[PDB]
């Protein structure tokens, strides 16, 4: 999940 | 009571991640607009995009939820996992033009039932359209909306949860507020509470048949699968019964 | 509000009907035992008799599973970790397993069984459930779906009343018996699955009520 | 269409 991660990441 | 400041807070994220049909300005199309096919790049093209965009707004409008945010990372995509195409069904409902009998997409890209099946629905959508006009006589607004997309995404049940219990008494308020609300909003009809709240039933019915409808479509297209909408509509470890190894 | 959908009077029909080999077999066969005492637990339901014939057939038709798994599922809160058929024959997840059809039973398991037992659902509360479940107005074919909306809509209606001065201390308990139902749906689909692979496969003995509901008219 | 349920049902 590399997408998902970043998008709840910032 | 003060339970108000979380439904406010709500109904603006759901305003923000996804514009009104009042207030979008809309544009046709008429490629495949004629008659069902087994799907038409070009619309397939469009949709794919409008779709990944979607998926992203979601996960934004998840992030704002009260609480949502602290909460374990796996818990939370695997929350959003669960939900994502929920809330697109129910999203994509809420930009049904009876008369018309269409959709709006969020630049106003704006399909006929065919089109909405050339796109990409393809068998699920007939179902959709259901739903669609089974929401018309509930007249629900943007803060109902906002609550119930809330609650699908705020779900205790999803399997692979670490904090299912705080993930549960997470959505409790919301089901409060969700029910005053809708009382407060519509006095003489106070049984719209349970009624918009089973909504989420033939919510996942569809929402189902829609997963199967990931595959079995990103296989008619010559290309891709989009990264996200693999990234969130994937992952169902195989269908039984499948004996174990 | 408790009074056109007498709570306590669906009790009447919960309680009015609530006293191999392989696991599939088995759970088929409490399936097709428990379908006749379905049609009569419906028959005593409050106006489920009154609405039309060719009507009650539908409903009937519609929910039955949904409303037999929620059944057994109530049965099972005692249990551990399985349920427990109305042959009397207790079935493990193991057993489950072993039939490939683990997961699915898993769910039961978690979503419904552990669900309902956590929250103490009652006989009554289960009994309207089943009743809202049994009262769908989407049903195709129904002949006038106002009505069955109708009868439904005065279950929330007692249900609500009656979750209300029965367990006062809690707001919430309406919805939270409510959202098992749409687990119950998903559940039911998948086990609908399920059987249709198991018979167009030839190879469960399904017995004949069970064989009707499985038919398309 | 179907029997057995049809009828059951009524007696
Ligand atoms: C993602 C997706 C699908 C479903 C989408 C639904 C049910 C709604 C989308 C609404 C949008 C994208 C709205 C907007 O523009 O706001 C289907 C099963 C066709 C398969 C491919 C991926
Ligand atoms: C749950 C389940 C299945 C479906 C069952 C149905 C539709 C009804 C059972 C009723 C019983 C077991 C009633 C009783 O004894 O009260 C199948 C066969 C796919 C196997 C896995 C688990």
């Amino acid at each position: 999940h590399p997408m998902l991660m970043n998008l709840l990441k910032d | 009571a003060e339970l108000d400041d979380l439904t406010e807070k709500i109904r603006k994220a759901h305003q923000e991640t996804f514009p009104s049909l009042c207030q979008l300005g809309k544009y046709t199309t008429n490629s495949s607009a004629d008659h069902r096919v087994r799907l038409d790049l070009g619309l397939w093209d469009k949709f794919s995009e409008l779709a990944t965009k979607c998926i992203i707004k979601i996960v934004e409008f998840a992030k704002r939820l009260p609480g949502f945010t602290g909460l374990t990372i796996a818990d939370q995509i695997t929350l959003l996992k669960a939900a994502c195409l929920d809330i697109l069904i129910l999203r994509i409902c809420t930009r049904y033009t009876p008369e018309q009998d269409t959709m709006t997409f969020s630049d106003g890209l704006t399909l006929n039932r065919t089109q909405m099946h050339n796109a990409g629905f393809g068998p699920l959508t007939d179902l959709v359209f259901t739903f669609a006009n089974q929401l018309l006589p509930l007249e629900m607004d943007d803060t109902e909306t906002g609550l119930l997309s809330a609650i699908c995404l705020i779900c205790g049940d999803r399997q692979d949860l670490e904090e299912p219990t705080k993930v549960d008494k997470l959505q409790e308020p919301l089901l409060e507020a969700l029910k005053i609300y809708i009382r407060k909003r519509r006095p003489s009809k106070p049984h719209m509470f349970p009624k918009i709240l089973m909504k989420i039933t033939d919510l996942r019915s569809i929402s189902a048949k829609g997963a199967e409808r990931v595959i079995t479509l990103k296989m008619e297209i010559p290309g891709s699968m989009p990264p996200l909408i693999q990234e969130m509509l994937e992952n169902s470890e195989g269908h039984e019964p499948l004996t174990p190894s | 509000a408790n009074e056109d959908m007498p709570v306590e009077k669906i009790l009447e029909a919960e309680l009015a009907v609530e006293p191999p080999n392989d696991p599939v077999t088995n759970i088929c066969q409490a399936a097709d035992k428990q379908l006749f005492t379905l049609v009569e637990w419906a028959k005593r339901i409050p106006h489920f008799s009154e609405l039309p014939l060719d009507d009650q057939v539908i409903l009937l038709r519609a929910g039955w599973n949904e409303l037999l798994i929620a059944s057994f599922s109530h049965r099972s809160i005692a249990v551990k970790d399985g349920i427990l058929l109305a042959t009397g024959l207790h079935v493990h997840r193991n057993s489950a397993h072993s039939a490939g059809v683990g997961a699915i039973f898993d769910r039961v398991l978690t979503e419904l069984v552990s669900k309902m037992r956590d929250m103490q659902m009652d006989k009554t509360e289960l009994g309207c459930l089943r009743a809202i479940v049994l009262f769908n107005p989407d049903s195709k074919g129904l002949s006038n779906p106002a009505e069955v909306e109708a009868l439904r809509e005065k279950v929330y209606a007692s249900l609500e009343a009656y979750c209300k001065h029965k367990y006062p201390e809690q707001p919430g308990r309406f919805a939270k018996l409510l959202l098992r139902l749409p687990a119950l749906r998903s559940i039911g689909l998948k086990c609908l699955e399920h059987l249709f692979f198991f018979k167009l496969i030839g190879d469960t003995p399904i017995d004949t009520f069970l064989m009707e509901m499985l038919e398309a008219p």
